[PDB]
RNA sequence: GGAAACAGCGGAUGGGUAUCCCACCAUUCGACCCAUUGGGUGUAGUACUCUGGUACGAAACACGUACCUUUGUACGCCUGUUUCC
């Protein structure tokens, strides 16, 4: 009745020129009607492969497409720059059609170290009755990172927020963004905002920081 | 030469209605089948409902049948996704999508729209507060500081931040929107900058909320000291 | 030989019939086909149907067309059996 496509990997991080291998398998017989998508973010998808294996006009030879039973398997023979994206497999061999979860595919680079700033609050936000402080993590391979926020050399926890970008397009970094919410009256209570980070690119956690009120 | 222009989408009550439409062009959808794929922000795909060529046939995906109706207009070209007792869940960018000719492109969908967000929320629509990220008051660490906005307390999706009004593109980072504890969405947008012409350079973040017809300029200095 | 009528898968056994075969029945006993309270089984023939498919038509269903298959009807053909002439 219901079929599912099974996707795998999830994600995958690879190097450009490597021959990369998406899968899904259907959960059962889905005949040869399968196709593929790529879709990059913010933009609507693209279709590379229809009919399990046909290459669709325009779709450069290195994508391809095939089936054995019912394991369907993109390839691209050498992973280029421009296929960062994530993949979609779809089956439209029955009502409802069904689409894979996806596969996430980024681009490994060397690590490189984030680039730290401290942002004290706008005193117009101040005047609302907010404190908004936001610790600023630029350009920086791999992904992850760790961002703890001290008050008086007080640990901070279930205050802060996290945002990442994704990937960016030429450098293949990521930036990071962590924002420490509090009430004007407890801002005013502490004198030390300070924020610390931890990554593979530093031998030693980094640390920016003001003193509330310096002008 | 082959267009599918979405329009329609927008925020909508638990319960209540909505109508998507997607106006095709360079072909007549009287001879294809039409589809409705949906994504929940930051997830996959997924398959709403299609209309057959020549029969009007319908086919709908599980949790929708009986709620979406979908329906085309061959005297306008035009295809509809009418959704009734929308519930939070049904919140996504709503594609339409061409089914491909039988002999050129088998059963893939090979046009796709650009895309309509549908959020469906009791939340009303709240318009953001953009507040400056100052530069550094501190000497050059590196050569270069940082500046941005924070644009904070907005509702629903989406905001976007541009600078000088586009002629300056390079090195910005405009982060994904976090949703607070009160409901309401915040982001920042960042930029890196010679930390030597702070204060002799203009820096406006031009933030845009379409949602409440809104628009913000903030320029951004260092302050008295 | 000529009509006209009826019929057409395989045993075995029995009965009669033949009295050898052959026919002719009964009974059970099979086999195959099919759309399985049943029905079909000389025919590589035709044409209509129906069953289920293949393909195409800008076409996953419906619709149209073509082909294939199945069912069942006629029709033609072969083989018999009977009655005649």
């Amino acid at each position: 009745s219901d079929i599912q496509m099974t996707q795998s990997p999830s994600s995958l991080s690879a190097s450009v020129g490597d021959r990369v291998t998406i899968t899904c398998r259907a959960s059962q017989s889905v005949s040869s009607a399968v196709a593929w998508y790529q879709q990059k973010p913010g933009k609507a998808p693209k279709l590379l492969i229809y009919s399990a294996s046909s290459l669709y006009s325009g779709v450069p030879s290195r994508f391809s497409g095939s089936r054995s039973g019912t394991d369907f398997t993109l390839t691209i023979s050498s992973l280029q720059p421009e296929d960062f994206a994530t993949y979609y497999c779809q089956q439209s061999y029955s009502f409802p059609s069904t689409f894979g979860q996806g596969t996430k595919v980024e681009i490994k680079r060397t690590v490189a170290a984030p680039s730290v700033f401290i942002f004290p609050p706008s005193d117009e936000q101040l005047k609302s009755g907010t404190a908004s402080v936001v610790c600023l993590l630029n350009n920086f391979y791999p992904r992850e990172a760790k961002v703890q926020w001290k008050v008086d050399n007080a640990l901070q926890s279930g205050n802060s927020q996290e945002s990442v970008t994704e990937q960016d397009s030429k450098d293949s970094t990521y930036s990071l963004s962590s924002t420490l919410t509090l009430s004007k009256a407890d801002y005013e209570k502490h004198k030390v905002y300070a924020c610390e980070v931890t990554h593979q690119g530093l031998s030693s956690p980094v640390t920016k920081s003001f003193n509330r009120g310096e002008c | 030469e082959v267009q599918l222009v979405e329009s329609g989408g927008g925020l909508v009550q638990p319960g209540g209605s909505l109508r998507l439409s997607c106006a095709a062009s360079g072909f007549y959808i009287s001879y294809s089948s039409i589809h409705w794929v949906r994504q929940a922000p930051g997830k996959g795909l997924e398959w709403v409902a299609s209309i057959s060529p020549y029969s009007g046939s319908t086919y709908y995906a599980d949790s929708v049948k009986g709620r979406f109706t979908i329906s085309a207009d061959t005297s306008k070209n035009t295809a509809y996704l009418q959704m009734n007792s929308l519930r939070a869940e049904d919140t996504a960018v709503y594609y339409c999508a061409r089914q491909g000719y039988r002999r050129r492109s088998g059963r893939g969908f090979d046009y796709w729209g650009q895309g309509t967000l549908v959020t469906v929320s009791s939340a009303s629509t709240k318009g953001p507060s953009v507040f400056p990220l100052a530069p550094s008051s501190k000497s050059t660490s590196g050569g270069t500081a940082a500046l941005g906005c924070l644009v904070k307390d907005y509702f629903p999706e989406p905001v976007t931040v541009s600078w000088n009004s586009g002629a300056l593109t390079s090195g910005v980072h405009t982060f994904p929107a976090v949703l607070q504890s009160s409901g309401l969405y915040s982001l920042s947008s960042v930029v890196t900058v010679p930390s030597s012409s702070l204060g002799t350079q203009t820096y406006i973040c031009n933030v845009n909320h379409k949602p409440s017809n809104t628009k913000v300029d903030k320029k951004v200095e260092p302050k008295s000291c």
